[PDB]
C-alpha cells in the first residue's frame, strides 16, 4: 500500500524532478525511501486509510524534502 | 574581503566536513543495518527451508 | 582580495566536489560490500537447505 505515498509525493509535488537520470533511480529510490521509511514509522499508517489533507503533504513534503535533499 | 572569504571558507569547510561525517555515519548506518538485514534474512530463510 | 575570494570559492567549491564525490564513492563501496554480504549469505543459505 506505499503505491499512493510514493506515487502521490514525487508526482505531483516535484521530487522526481531533479533526479530524472536511470542510475539515480537506485540510490534516490533505496536511500530516500529506507531513509524515510526507516526514520519515520507513523507514515505508513496514512497508508491504512483514506489521506489528502495535512498529514499527507506535511509527510510527502517533509519526508520527499528532507529525504531527496539529505541523500 | 578577507574577513567574507575567510567566514565563507570556514562556513563551506564546516559544512562540507559535516556534511562528510553525516554521510559516513548514515553509509555505516546503512551497511549494519543491511548486514542486519541480510543476517535477519538468511536465518528466516534457513527456518522457512527447514520447515518445508 | 578578489584572488583570495575566486581561490577561496574555487576551492570551497573544488572541496565540496570532492567530498560529495567521496561520499558517492563511500556510498558505492558500501553498496556493494553489502551486496556481496546478502550474496553470500542467500550462497550460505542454498548450501544449507540443500544439506538439509
Amino acid at each position: 500500500v506505499a503505491q499512493q505515498s510514493l506515487v502521490l509525493f514525487a508526482a505531483e509535488r516535484g521530487y522526481l524532478a531533479d533526479v530524472e537520470l536511470s542510475k539515480i533511480g537506485s540510490f534516490e529510490a533505496a536511500l530516500l525511501a529506507y531513509v524515510d521509511r526507516d526514520h519515520a514509522p507513523l507514515m505508513q499508517e496514512i497508508n491504512q486509510t483514506g489521506g489528502y489533507n495535512d498529514e499527507i503533504e506535511g509527510k510527502l513534503k517533509g519526508i520527499l524534502d528532507s529525504f531527496k535533499a539529505t541523500q | 574581503l578577507d574577513l567574507a572569504k575567510a567566514s565563507a571558507t570556514d562556513q563551506l569547510k564546516k559544512a562540507k566536513a559535516e556534511a562528510q561525517v553525516i554521510i559516513e555515519q548514515a553509509n555505516k548506518r546503512r551497511s549494519q543495518i543491511l548486514d542486519e538485514a541480510k543476517a535477519e534474512a538468511e536465518q528466516e530463510r534457513t527456518k522457512i527451508v527447514a520447515q518445508a
